[PDB]
């Protein structure tokens, strides 16, 4: 291979990984971020449903 | 003039006219907090794949 070749298939290279390593360090801060305030689609744990809930007129009225 | 209600009538569910105003809040529930930012867009191939350690896809 000449020098050109090789020379420009390192910045090839060099791009991807660079920007795998960005990637790498943005999501461990996104992760971060959501596990402590719970505001992102990870971490999110379960809460009850409130389909769940019966709103009829019910047998006594104080409810 | 009395007539005594047949057999079904006083289970009846009947409609009343009321000049009471409907409650509005009449659990007396506070403001429920906000939704979580909904997530919106095109779904594209994850950048470079996995990104996992040496992994290429
Ligand atoms: C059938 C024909 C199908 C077809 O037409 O396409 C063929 C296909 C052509 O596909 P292509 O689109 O033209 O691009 C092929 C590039 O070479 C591939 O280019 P690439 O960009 O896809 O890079 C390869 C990429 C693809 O993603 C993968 O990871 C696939 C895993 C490949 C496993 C290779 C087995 C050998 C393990 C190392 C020895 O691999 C990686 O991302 C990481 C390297 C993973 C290698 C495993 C080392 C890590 C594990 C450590 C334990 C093993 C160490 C020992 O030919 C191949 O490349 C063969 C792939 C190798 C696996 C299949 C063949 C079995 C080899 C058995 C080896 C047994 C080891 C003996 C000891």
């Amino acid at each position: 291979d000449g020098p050109e070749k090789n020379y420009e298939r390192t910045m090839a290279i060099l791009q991807i990984e660079a920007e795998k390593a960005e990637l790498r360090l943005k999501e461990l801060e996104v992760r971060r971020l959501m596990r402590a305030r719970g505001d992102g689609p990870w971490f999110h744990y379960p809460t009850i449903d409130k389909e769940l809930i019966d709103h009829s007129p019910k047998a006594t009225p104080d409810n | 003039g009395w007539v005594r209600p047949d057999l079904g009538d006083l289970s009846k569910v009947t409609k009343v006219k009321t000049d009471r105003p409907l409650p509005e809040n009449p659990y007396h529930s506070r403001a429920r907090p906000e939704p979580n930012p909904e997530v919106e867009g095109d779904l594209k191939p994850a950048r470079h794949g996995s990104r996992l350690f040496f992994w290429t896809m």
